[PDB]
């Protein structure tokens, strides 16, 4: 709505905002996988979701 | 806990964006960023609200499993939205205030410099990738509809 078009906007966008999808994925895959490695009491129920 | 520290994240880099890329004052920053950030950022809260919302709204001996999952999620995302609207702007602002001298990532201390430097070819590649998306685009959109047969 400033000053370009449809095809050259969506790239400077995700030109913008690739690192922040990379740093909610690194952060959101590494805080899962303990209750996805670990085993003892419930895990068979955390092994279900992560 | 994990979006929960998801919007954590999101928040801070889009006022150190404004730092990067027009080394603006870091007082202001979150008032020219964040501008036409509170409007997305409240936007994401009723659609993260309503993916949990009817889940909870069922009867039987599954309703006491399906409740107090989908509130806790609720009670978590619905005041997140509201300190990242009020305390980060201010704590961004007021203990955060760096002005980078000379280096962008070449000396960086060490030598750990080139991590950030991979990332610029990752992403340089990646406009590049985007644009041979873009090139055709009919093959990228009919494997779609074999990924959705899958569904």
């Amino acid at each position: 709505e400033q000053g370009k078009g449809i095809v050259e906007a969506a790239i400077e966008a995700c030109r913008m905002r690739l690192r922040p999808i990379v740093m909610t994925s690194l952060a959101f895959i590494l805080g899962v996988v303990p209750l996805a490695i670990s085993t003892g009491a419930g895990s068979g129920s955390q092994h279900a979701i992560g | 806990i994990g979006l929960l520290v998801d919007d954590a994240i999101v928040v801070v880099e889009n006022v150190e964006r404004v730092m990067a890329e027009e080394g603006l004052s870091p007082r202001e920053a979150a008032r020219k960023s964040m501008g036409q950030i509170q409007g997305a950022l409240v936007g994401i809260a009723m659609v993260l609200s309503a993916v949990f919302l009817p889940m909870a709204f069922f009867g039987g001996s599954t309703g006491v499993i399906y409740r107090q999952f989908s509130i806790t999620i609720v009670s978590a995302m619905a005041l997140s939205v509201i300190v990242a609207l009020i305390l980060t702007p201010a704590l961004c602002a007021t203990m955060l205030k760096p002005i980078e001298k000379g280096d962008h990532g070449e000396h960086k201390g060490g030598f750990f410099g080139w991590f950030n430097r991979m990332f610029l070819s990752t992403t340089h590649g990646y406009e590049r990738g985007v644009a041979s998306i873009l090139k055709h685009r009919a093959p990228y959109l009919l494997i779609y509809v074999v990924i959705v047969a899958g569904m």
